[PDB]
């Protein structure tokens, strides 16, 4: 899984070396950004019941179509609802993630892989998942730094769905 | 490759959950710690060609058989075989002290090298040997109380010694 | 690789022997069906992506515990091996109803399989499901009355079943 | 084995694809040629006994030195002769097969894969088969599209030697 | 790979020691004996495609079975592989004749062909039975008392002997 | 282990081919050589502990400080003369087994890879041995193509060591 201690290793062992100093300045960095991480981390996690219902509603009020045709792909039974909250949620989660961690390797691996072949199968629009992450962002309540941590994530999924 | 970052996520999503506050605090404590876990790295990397080649004489003395003609380290290109495998023993060691947890040792060197001894008619025992002679001499080194700001390291000398010790038991 | 025409010609070759009538009266027995062959096979191709995703919906809500964070089939990189192996075995079917033997499918497709699901963790038992709901779909679209030119299929609906169960038989 | 068959299945799996219409008109193609195959077969299975005896015959009027001269390789002696006999009947045999399947599969890997190795350690010239396969051609009592399907494998035969 | 002289002081390095001079002595007569093992080995080559086609047409006059249709050198690539495997068990022979040792032809060529011929469907049997047909050929051949110097070369027929029993053994 | 026999094989072995005259005139004349490298063999076996003893003394007169300084490399202890005499006659012991193969073959295996290595990582000097092997080469007291033989190869380990 890519963060920026597994990459520093990996470029040390590519090339057969022990690690030098050249790579643990790397290491540091990741270890003073991440205060700012953690306080994003939590807020998102705190706060995140709010977020998925707010950004679900975002959703139905842009495309007021999906909640009337019919079709297993839209939110217009019970079911379709239940499943279209659910995945706004694995998004919000694996953003945490990618906190946590310092980088994109959760992300890349859980969710990413695999994701254009699954929206063309399903008949899913991309479209659609662009504006929820558009509303958490709006809507986070974050400030300085910690807001900086947040959308640079938020933003890297934006461009994956684009 | 995991890091304990990395670890506590890939757990988390085993069971699709977010984070509990505990696991943000023992997170949170890590990065805390993580200077000393950095002296440790530098310490021990910046004299990797003195604990190998101190450990090789030691055992050599030891066990005089071993480079007597008909010996597993007799003629050149055999002993040069033996000093390579203990710089990169040590090598993914200290990877794995960067990282926090175990899985580049366990993934990239210890899994196979007890068959690849066997086959070749090594010695696995006498390997043990070496191991722990370079683990006595970095735990030294990396806690030197001199030349550095005072304070307390146990913790982490405890885990190193670990991680060699995992080693030793891999080949024996 | 064999068609049904070269099948009687290895084993013929065997014992050194010309042709009886029987068997040139049973080859031009095939090829006066060969039309009916021809629709199955353009009709099974032609809505191939719709047999397919009407099939795994249908699994997934008889076994909700394969999409469960923890499931074969839970992340979207699972998910997607998953649909991909549906379509290759429907794939490696419509080659051997072409041919009118089973040789492409056994030798290119399922020999050595039910090894590689054990040692994945993928369940046998779970795949053989989704291959027995395609077959359900494939034969009723080959064999719709419409838009042709009538007449009897039954013998060829019963061969294409076979090809369809001895997939499903080898993974379980 | 190659059939007109084989080959379309081959460049669907080649490149990773579904049949399209594009291989589904050879093999149609395929099914109305054979018509004209089988009659071509069954003709030659029929009279196979003359043919054989009457080619033997054409070879020996050509190289009368093949009925005299001392070795094993020559028709010198009642095995000798058993033999060409058999060699003569293999390759009418591989005709037969060819005709069947509709393309050149049973004869590639029956007989022309090593032919050239086996004439030249054996010491058996090429020059002698030929001539038995246009004795074959000029006297098979075929007319039409089905004497043409006879010769096209004929000739290839021939080819091979040459 | 070895030859004689390679083979004793591989050896003497084992137990770190000087030869003795016996060990000279043993030599020295090799070195002496050396124009008729270059007469063996040349003699032998200049008639290789001779022995070869010999020993064929022999076998399959007694063993007819092999060449009717079903039998393992019956069609013209199976019997083509046939010739090609008597070819090459009679190169590596006449190699290891000239280094005057059997790790050339252990090593390279008998080292996993049993398995090779059980895997196959081929008779080990019935190749053993071709290589001691070889074998008479090349021995008559090489010791022919014909236009050359005469004396005695028992001796080397004896070593060269061992050579197709040894390469017989490993194929049955 | 390369002799001038085994290297005639692997050119056969390599290009599929049976032995020729090419290769066997190489062999002959490696079997005429061997009268005068014998010689050479049994001569240098026979006078081997006044040859180690006088090439140890050749090399403390011309490096007096590895007599005296304090350090496991040198020979300033009991146990480091003892060390130091028996790599001498490891040397030589390698030159005879040379002589009987008729070429470099043991020296290459058992001695030349991982040289370099050895003597970074103990610190040992290059300039020492090539002092010890120049005392043999001018005291063996060989005589016309036998002291030929012998100088040919205690050259080629002092290359190695340049
Ligand atoms: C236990 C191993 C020994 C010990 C360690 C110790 N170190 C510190 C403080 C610091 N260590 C560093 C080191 C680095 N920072 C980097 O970015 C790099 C690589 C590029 C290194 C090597 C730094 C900068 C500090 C802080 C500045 C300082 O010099 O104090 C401490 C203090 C506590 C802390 O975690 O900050 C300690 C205890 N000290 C011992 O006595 C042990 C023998
Ligand atoms: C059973 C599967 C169903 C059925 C089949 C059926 N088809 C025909 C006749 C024809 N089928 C074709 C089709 C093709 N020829 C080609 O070359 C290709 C690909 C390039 C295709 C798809 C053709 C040309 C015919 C003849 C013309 C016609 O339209 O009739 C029949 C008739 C009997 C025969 O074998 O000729 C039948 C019975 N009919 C059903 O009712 C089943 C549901
Ligand atoms: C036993 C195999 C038969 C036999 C052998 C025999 N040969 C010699 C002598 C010689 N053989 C050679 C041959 C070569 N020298 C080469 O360099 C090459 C390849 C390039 C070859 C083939 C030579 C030159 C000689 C010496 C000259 C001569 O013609 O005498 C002997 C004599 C004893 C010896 O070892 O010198 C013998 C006995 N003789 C038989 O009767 C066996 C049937
Ligand atoms: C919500 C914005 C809109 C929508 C939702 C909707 N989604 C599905 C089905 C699926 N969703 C996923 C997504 C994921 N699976 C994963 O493992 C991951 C990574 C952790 C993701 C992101 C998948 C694979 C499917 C298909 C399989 C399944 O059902 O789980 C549906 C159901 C579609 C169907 O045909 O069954 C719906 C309705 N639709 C809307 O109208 C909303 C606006
Ligand atoms: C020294 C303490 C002991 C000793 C060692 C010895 N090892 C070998 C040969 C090999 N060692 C390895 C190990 C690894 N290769 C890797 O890539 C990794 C992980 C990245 C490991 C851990 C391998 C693969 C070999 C075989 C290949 C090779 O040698 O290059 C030898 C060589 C033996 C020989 O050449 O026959 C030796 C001598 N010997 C002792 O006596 C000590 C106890
Ligand atoms: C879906 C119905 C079920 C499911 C499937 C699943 N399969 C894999 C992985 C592999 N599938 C194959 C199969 C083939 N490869 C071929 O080339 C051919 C013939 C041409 C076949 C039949 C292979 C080789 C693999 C391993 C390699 C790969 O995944 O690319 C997975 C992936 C599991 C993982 O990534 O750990 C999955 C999920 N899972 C279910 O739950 C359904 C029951
Ligand atoms: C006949 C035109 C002339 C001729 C015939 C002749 N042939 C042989 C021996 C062999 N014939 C074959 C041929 C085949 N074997 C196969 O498996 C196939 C493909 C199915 C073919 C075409 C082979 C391999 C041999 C050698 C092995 C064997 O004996 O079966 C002989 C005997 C030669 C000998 O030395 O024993 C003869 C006489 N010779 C003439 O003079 C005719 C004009
Ligand atoms: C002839 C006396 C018998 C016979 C032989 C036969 N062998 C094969 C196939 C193979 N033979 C080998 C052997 C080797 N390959 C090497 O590289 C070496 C050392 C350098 C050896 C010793 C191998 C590897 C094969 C398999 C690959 C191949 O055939 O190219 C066949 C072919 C069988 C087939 O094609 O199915 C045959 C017929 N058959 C008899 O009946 C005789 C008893
Ligand atoms: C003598 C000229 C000077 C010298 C000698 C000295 N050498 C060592 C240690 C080693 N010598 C070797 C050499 C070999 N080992 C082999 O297997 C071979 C090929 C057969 C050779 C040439 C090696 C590997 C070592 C290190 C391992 C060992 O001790 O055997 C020492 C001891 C150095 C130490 O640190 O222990 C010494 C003293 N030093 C002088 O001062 C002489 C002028």
């Amino acid at each position: 899984m890519k963060t920026p201690i597994t990459e520093a290793i990996a470029a040390a062992d590519t090339q057969g070396r022990f690690l030098s100093n050249t790579e643990l300045q790397a290491v540091d960095g990741r270890f003073k950004r991440a205060v700012a991480s953690m306080e994003a981390a939590r807020a998102l996690t705190n706060n995140a019941q709010s977020l998925i219902d707010g950004a679900a509603q975002a959703v139905y009020q842009k495309f007021p179509y999906t909640t009337t045709m019919q079709g297993s792909q839209y939110a217009s039974t019970p079911e379709g609802k239940a499943k279209c909250a659910r995945d706004i949620g694995y998004y919000l989660r694996m953003v945490t993630y990618c906190l946590v961690a310092g980088g994109t390797g959760p992300m890349d691996e859980y969710l990413i892989a695999g994701l254009s072949e699954i929206n063309s199968t399903f008949d899913l629009s991309p479209s659609w998942y662009i504006e929820a992450l558009k509303y958490i962002k709006a809507n986070h309540g974050l400030t300085g730094q910690a807001a900086v941590e947040a959308n640079a994530y938020i933003d890297y999924a934006i461009n994956a769905l684009s | 490759m995991l890091d304990a970052f990395a670890k506590v996520v890939a757990q988390a999503d085993a069971r699709g959950e977010f984070l509990t506050n505990a696991q943000f605090d023992a997170l949170s404590n890590l990065v805390k710690e993580g200077n000393k876990r950095l002296d440790a790295v530098n310490r021990i990397t910046s004299n990797a060609s003195t604990i190998v080649a101190n450990a090789a004489r030691a055992l050599f003395a030891e066990q005089p058989q071993l480079i007597q003609p008909g010996g597993n380290a007799y003629t050149n290109r055999r002993m040069a075989a033996c000093l390579r495998d203990m710089e990169i023993i040590l090598r993914y060691v200290t990877y794995a002290i960067l990282a926090g947890d175990s899985s580049v040792l366990d993934d990239r060197c210890l899994n196979g090298l007890r068959e690849t001894y066997q086959a070749l008619g090594t010695p696995g025992s006498s390997v043990a040997v070496a191991i722990q002679k370079m683990k006595d001499a970095a735990i030294a080194i990396a806690n030197d109380p001199n030349g550095i700001t005072p304070g307390d390291c146990s913790a982490l000398m405890s885990e190193i010694a670990g991680y060699f010790d995992r080693a030793a038991a891999a080949v024996a």
